[PDB]
């Protein structure tokens, strides 16, 4: 429903770099911010996304555009809703946004399967 | 002119409702490119415009006709047509945008509404979400009264919202998942109406990325699994295509 994207700063090349976006609003409150899927972009690309789970072997799954994979990384506090971009190796530069929705998540890589938008914050290398 | 399907809501059964939804489906796609043993939509690109669209035509017992729009690179509604009016969702981009332009060029007024067409949206306008509207023959009969009415400005745009959450899982989410087919199917035989439980608006929320996974599959077993509901709404995950034969129909292009 609303998402603030903070972390963005100015790095040096080959550093690292941690974006952080917090979700709020009603609905969270069925539709609870579990039941989310959120996804980070930088045109617009897709960076990777990322889907709760309640199994048995993790708490979430991720998913990471292939030029990115051996890089980024994503990981998630759902109790603080919360979803983190971690970034090694930066070249890169970019406005950073974090998307969620219903058909959000994992296998979700296009702008329009996310109803809701940040306002960005800006990452440059 | 684009391919029409009829369905009336009068006298409604089990198996006119379901000669519907196989008709709408083999409008829908080729049938050719299957995977996995499921068919997938023709991919949006280098799709020409005349066959981008399908037209499905609703009637009830009160004798009226509507003319809904679909999109058969995803089988979701675009727009539809009552007597001489016709109206559209916001379009995604540009390129829908133009692509909508060549449907229903047959009437006077054309209407392109602010919102898109996403149950979220939808939801917000009925002032409902989709586990409190009531889907079946009835909730459908009315639905298409509405519909018909809007241009009177008698039928108010939260009830028309409600009909378009009704209209779009009855028939497009109805022609992507045999299961909800099924969903509405028990409804109609035992003529009621009631509310769509978790597992089918999960399987809605998910049919995208379902349709990902599938096709990105290494020989069937999905990278990471994906998580749905029961109808008591507790989660459980899915690990790869087996498990969804009988449940899903029909899937959007994907690459490769
Ligand atoms: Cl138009
Ligand atoms: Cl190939």
């Amino acid at each position: 429903v609303q998402l603030v994207e903070t972390g963005g700063g100015v790095v040096q090349a080959g550093g690292s770099l941690r974006l952080s976006c917090v979700a709020s609003g009603r609905t969270f409150s069925g539709r609870t911010f579990s039941d989310h899927g959120l996804g980070w972009f930088r045109e617009r690309e897709f960076v990777g996304s990322i889907s709760w789970s309640v199994d048995g072997d993790a708490t979430y799954y991720t998913d990471l555009a292939n030029s990115v994979k051996g890089r980024f990384t994503i990981s998630g506090v759902n109790a603080k809703n919360t979803v983190y971009l971690q970034m090694n190796s930066l070249k890169d530069t970019a406005v950073y946004y974090c998307a969620a929705g219903l058909r959000g998540g994992t296998y979700a890589r296009t702008i329009y399967e996310y109803d809701y938008w940040g306002q960005g914050t800006q990452v440059t290398v | 002119q684009y391919p029409i399907i009829n369905f009336t809501t009068a006298g409604a059964t089990v198996q006119s409702y379901t000669n519907f939804i196989r008709a709408v489906r083999g409008r829908l796609t080729t049938g050719a490119d299957v995977r996995h043993e499921i068919p997938v939509l023709p991919n949006r690109v280098g799709l020409p415009i005349n066959q981008r669209f399908i037209l499905v035509e609703l009637s009830n017992h009160a004798e009226l006709s509507v003319t809904l729009a679909l999109d058969v690179t995803n089988a979701y509604v675009v727009g539809y047509r009552a007597g001489n009016s016709a109206y559209f969702f916001h379009p995604d981009n540009q390129e829908d945008a133009e692509a909508i332009t060549h449907l229903f060029t047959d009437v006077q007024n054309r209407y392109t509404f602010a919102f898109g067409g996403n149950y979220d949206r939808l939801e917000q306008l009925a002032g409902n979400l989709r586990e409190n509207i009531e889907l079946g023959n009835g909730p459908l009969e009315e639905a298409i009264s509405a519909l018909y009415y809007y241009s009177t400005g008698g039928t108010q745009l939260p009830t028309l919202a409600r009909s378009f959450i009704i209209c779009i899982q009855m028939i497009s989410e109805a022609a992507r998942f045999q299961y909800i087919e099924g969903e509405m199917r028990t409804r109609i035989r035992y003529n009621r109406r009631s509310a769509p439980d978790p597992s089918v608006i999960t399987l809605e929320n998910s049919w995208g990325r379902l349709s990902t996974a599938i096709q990105e599959s290494n020989q069937g077993a999905f990278a990471s699994p994906i998580q749905l509901q029961r109808r008591n709404g507790s989660k459980f995950s899915v690990y790869d295509v087996s498990i969804l034969i009988p449940i899903i129909a029909l899937m959007v292009y994907r690459c490769a």
